[PDB]
């Protein structure tokens, strides 16, 4: 059954809504932890817990001259 | 212009928009195969994955630029593609 | 462009027959009438005889061709002799005479009498066969052979099914699908471009398969290396360097699993590596690459102190496979070594272990290929107590190993 | 398909980090793209923005720019968690280019080109170590390029040092076969060291560092 004739075969397909759902949450939260801890590495840093960098680092408070137009303005749309 | 790469685009300011005989290359004559041998050691879907058709295909070697001011044929910009075939990709 | 001549037999071959004969003192005008006539009658011939090659399908001129050939010129086909009657023999074909320009001239009437004759050959009968189906020409052993899109696999699903079946057959599970198998790999055209799935199932298989020694699982996968050596179409040295560190690894590994019992079979685990190994350096040969490679690693195999005693009989069997000259040139120095291994074993107690059992294997083999290397290189003299100036290992029984052997060449 | 906006901000931040403003924030950005978990869906943008940069390089020749994103590549590498095998035919001439292009340099005497050289060989080596399989023939496309561009003659010192740098990091099988049928090529090199009409050029300093 397979000397003369030949026909072509697809990779598996995941169509199932569970595990797209678990696929795209866990890949939104490792980017947005991965995002945050380079940021709150390569700048100011605060600590819940003395001298606590590498576990919880919190990006630092800074002042905004205007702090109305980063808080009521809209940044999608 | 304004794809991945767009950071170099605006930093360039763009705004459009006898050894070459076959044995030697066979992997026997050039892998240290020794050293796997192990002494002592302690379908209606595809079975099997399917591989980059671009690199097992196409002649990516086309795209070394062996010249800069000699370059033999003339480059273009690079549109992203989103290859579906990859998995750990949502879409 | 056509350079086309008129070639004819030589005038002085036509003076020595001449003058062989009776017939002297012919002139040249005289002999140069005999070249031109015979020559004719020759390129006569040979383009009759050409029509019959053209009707007998053939594109040989056979010896019989010109036996019709000169029958239908009213010549008669017999060349030895001739017959003025000719009615003993009425252009009856003789089928020439067998003679050559090397022979000898003189030979034993006894001699002739004393050869066995030649087989006969199977008679003609017909068998059928598919040249083409709707088309396409079957791969059978009577024929000669912005988003990317998604992509298919390079193997068909009718050829993924067949790796599968292919594969589940050839681990063993029954002895009649094992050996289908096997000679579906042995034969099948097409197993080119499924090729690199099938050395990676071999390599990836024997590497997780000598975490748990798993005998069987190792000599299916050897008999499956030996299946895929001998089909004739696929190009193997492409995958020849996945394939080789495989039986080594059969050849010079311990056996995580009973010791002794199944070294029978282990030993043919390393009979069949061996044997697949030197098979190895026999194809595939470059300069200074597999043969000396896989040579220079038994030999440090060999030289290297207090080994495993089974990485040890693999590898002297490994060495001693290879060969007319790499035991004649090897093995020799390394004899005293080979007995102190000996008396060790024999002097400690432990005999749970299986150094023993590695000891008796590795001294029986390295007997047997002295005898031969013994009995090829020397008479069969003082076959009593001359090899007491070899630590006395074989000694008279090799000398019996050298007798059978003797008596096996006259036999041949 | 359109990166949503906390990896978009991600990937801004990431490929500003490694353009050179300083060091630590390099170092933690190389830092960051080798260990983190989730980077697949910027794995195509970090690879056209890779390509894309090294063939910047012909219109300004940076070397230094050049050796970030070559650092780049090597991070992209020690993930383990995202596999390369889809996207490895655009990292492959990027490297390529950074071995056996000849002009690597603004200034060519004092810029040393030379390590961009053996660094990106490496990496070459690296990527062909881990890459390659049989239905590839990554390794033996590679091996073909760099021993073509090294037996043929015309070809410069620079190109000639990246030639003989690869095909001498892949491993010594193939210095066997490769390097070592070529040796009186340094008699033709020593032509132009031990004796040459003009000193001063720049020639020398790149025969020796082949040397």
């Amino acid at each position: 059954p397979h000397t003369y004739i030949k026909t072509p075969t697809y990779r598996e397909p995941v169509s199932d809504y569970q595990v797209l759902r678990e696929k795209a949450a866990s890949q939104r939260r490792d980017v947005e932890r991965a995002l945050t801890r380079f940021m709150a590495k390569t700048g100011e840093t605060q600590s819940l817990f003395k001298d606590d960098v590498s576990t919880f680092p919190l990006i630092a408070a800074r002042p905004f001259t205007i702090p109305y137009l980063t808080a009521l303005l809209p940044s999608e749309l | 212009r304004y794809g991945p790469a767009r950071l170099w685009y605006d930093m360039l300011g763009v705004p459009e928009d006898d050894l070459l005989a076959d044995e030697n290359f066979l992997m026997v004559t050039q892998l240290h195969w020794e050293d796997d041998i192990i002494w002592d050691g302690e379908p209606w879907y595809s079975i099997f994955p399917i591989d980059n058709e671009d690199l097992v295909y196409g002649r990516w070697e086309d795209n070394i630029i062996w010249d800069a001011q000699a370059m033999p044929r003339l480059l273009e910009p690079p549109v992203l593609t989103l290859d579906p075939n990859d998995e750990n990709l949502i879409l | 462009k056509l350079k086309l001549s008129n070639t004819v037999l030589p005038s002085e071959s036509m003076k020595v027959v001449a003058e062989s004969m009776g017939i002297a003192q012919i002139q040249e005008e005289t002999c140069q009438l005999l070249t031109d006539e015979v020559s004719y009658r020759i390129k006569e011939i040979a383009q009759d005889a050409l029509k019959f090659m053209h009707m007998g399908k053939r594109q040989k001129l056979t010896t019989s061709d010109i036996d019709y050939a000169l029958k239908l010129k009213n010549v008669e086909p017999l060349y030895g002799f001739h017959a003025q009657e000719f009615i003993p023999f009425r252009f009856a074909s003789g089928g020439g005479r067998e003679l050559y320009f090397y022979e000898e001239k003189e030979v034993d009437l006894s001699d002739i009498i004393n050869t066995p004759l030649p087989r006969v050959p199977l008679d003609v009968c017909l068998k059928a066969h598919w040249l083409s189906i709707e088309g396409c020409q079957p791969a059978i052993p009577e024929n000669p052979p912005r988003l990317k899109p998604r992509s298919i696999h390079e193997l068909s699903v009718e050829q993924q099914l067949y790796y599968k079946e292919i594969t589940e057959a050839c681990v063993g599970s029954c002895e009649a699908k094992r050996a289908e198998a096997l000679q579906s790999i042995a034969t099948d055209p097409g197993l080119y471009q499924m090729l690199p799935r099938f050395s990676t199932f071999i390599s990836e298989g024997v590497r997780v398969n000598v975490v748990q020694n798993n005998l069987a699982l190792l000599i299916y996968l050897m008999r499956m290396v030996k299946a895929l050596m001998d089909n004739p179409t696929l190009y193997l040295e492409k995958y020849v360097h996945e394939l080789i560190p495989a039986v080594m690894t059969c050849i010079v590994s311990r056996q995580l699993c009973l010791r002794p019992d199944v070294d029978n079979h282990w030993a043919l685990r390393d009979f069949a590596a061996r044997l697949v190994a030197q098979i190895c350096k026999h194809f595939s040969t470059t300069t200074n690459n597999i043969q000396s490679r896989i040579t220079k690693t038994f030999t440090k195999s060999w030289v290297d102190e207090k080994t495993p005693w089974t990485t040890r009989y693999g590898s002297i069997a490994g060495l001693a496979e290879l060969g007319h000259d790499v035991i004649k040139t090897l093995i020799l120095p390394r004899l005293q070594q080979e007995g102190e291994r000996i008396r060790s074993v024999l002097d400690g107690p432990v005999l749970s272990n299986i150094d023993r059992i590695g000891a008796d294997h590795v001294q029986s083999l390295l007997l047997k290929h002295c005898a031969p290397v013994l009995a090829k290189l020397r008479p069969p003299p003082d076959n009593q107590d001359a090899y007491r100036a070899e630590f006395g290992s074989l000694g008279p029984l090799l000398c019996s190993q050298v007798v059978k052997a003797r008596a096996q060449a006259a036999l041949q």
